[PDB]
């Protein structure tokens, strides 16, 4: 299962 | 920066004329991942080719498998064609049966 | 036994026309159990092993909002780099992710990764305290600020020894009968005489999984390593791994010469002999 987290650099 | 494709072309199974079996294509240790690789029987492309979902080695180089349904026999030669932005023209390596 | 749980994910930009080509592949150990093509028909995350098909429409949901909202992230970051080196907005460039975490024999928490790269050189990573970040340059630098300002390690750390964890052994249980299977490899040697004087021998490991292998020739029972050459493990293309490893001997020596192989289907290692 895909960690719950959308982050840009 | 660019790192140029190892290639490996072997069977599935050990190799026997007349007899069924997979022919594979394995290319690793490239970047970037766009890569045209093809099949040959007799130095013709083989139409029905599938590949791997796109996936990375620790050192973020790429790698695939191509493959299809052959027959090896005595008279067919069977080879992995591939191009990419490293090389200058497609490189051809010959299937050996007994590597 | 002791095991994984690994997310790909490599966007690559397509100056000229359209989004990124994005593709995603969810690992446990060495097999392939979901993925997702942004050149596919479905546009959902897909099963490709049986023992995952068993989720309900509720995960397949969740990891397709997941996954295609992964696919834009990598589609701003493009155009964040491309500033940040002060790149031509006409080439191709690429960006990857890898996370995951590690279990021991007991099923416990060992270790977790979360590690990012530009054109195929280090970015970001994750240190091992799940804590920290290694930022290779200063555009990296800036990023480590602003993941700082975000809770973004808090959030890694949680995720890690926790749900990627408790997932992970609920697949090794739903999947077992392949999952916590061991395959060992099939072995035999072959001879290919090169000349009157001289030949190769090649020791073959075949049909194994996982795909972690050793293959070590020795002369006379001390380690060989003038005139041998070992092949890089590969896929069989049915969920199995393949090796080789070939030594030249002088024609009439064979005996002298053994290959010995160590894999965990195996009690204990394994010596051929021609």
């Amino acid at each position: 299962r895909q960690a719950s987290l959308s982050i840009s650099v | 920066i660019q790192r140029t494709p190892k290639i490996q072309v072997y069977s599935r199974h050990p190799a026997e004329n007349g007899k069924s079996n997979f022919l594979n294509c394995y290319v690793s240790g490239f970047h970037p991942s766009d890569i045209e690789v093809d099949l040959l029987k007799n130095g013709e492309r083989i139409e029905k080719v599938e590949h791997s979902d796109l996936s990375f080695s620790k050192d973020w180089s790429f790698y695939l498998l191509y493959y299809t349904e052959f027959t090896p026999t005595e008279k067919d030669e069977y080879a992995c064609r591939v191009n990419h932005v490293t090389l200058s023209q497609p490189k051809i390596v010959k299937w050996d049966r007994d590597m | 036994g002791s095991h994984s749980m690994r997310y790909f994910f490599t966007s690559v930009s397509r100056p000229g026309r359209g989004e990124p080509r994005f593709i995603a592949v969810g690992y446990v150990d060495d097999t392939q159990f979901v993925r997702f093509d942004s050149d596919a028909a479905s546009q959902r995350m897909e099963p490709r092993a049986p023992w995952i098909e068993q989720e309900g429409p509720e995960y397949w949901d969740g990891e397709t909002r997941k996954v295609k909202a992964h696919s834009q992230t990598h589609r701003v970051d493009l155009g964040t780099l491309r500033g940040y080196y002060n790149q031509s907005e006409a080439g191709s460039h690429t960006v990857q992710r890898m996370y995951g975490c590690d279990v021991g024999s007991d099923w416990r928490f060992l270790r977790g990764y979360h590690q990012y790269a530009y054109d195929g050189k280090d970015y970001i990573a994750l240190k091992e305290d799940l804590r920290s970040w290694t930022a290779a340059d200063m555009a990296a630098q800036t990023t480590k600020h602003k993941w700082e300002a975000a809770h973004v390690a808090e959030q890694l750390r949680a995720y890690l020894e926790g749900t990627c964890v408790e997932w992970l052994r609920r697949y090794l249980e739903n999947g077992k009968e392949t999952l916590q299977r061991t395959d060992a490899p099939k072995t035999h040697m072959t001879h290919h005489a090169v000349s009157d004087h001289e030949a190769t021998l090649r020791c073959w490991a075949l049909s194994f999984y996982p795909a972690e292998i050793t293959l070590t020739w020795q002369r006379d029972g001390e380690d060989q390593t003038q005139d041998t050459e070992l092949v890089e493990t590969r896929p069989a293309g049915d969920g199995t791994f393949q090796k080789w490893a070939a030594v030249v001997v002088p024609s009439g020596q064979e005996q002298r010469y053994t290959c010995h192989v160590q894999h965990e289907g195996l009690p204990k290692p394994l010596t051929l002999r021609w």
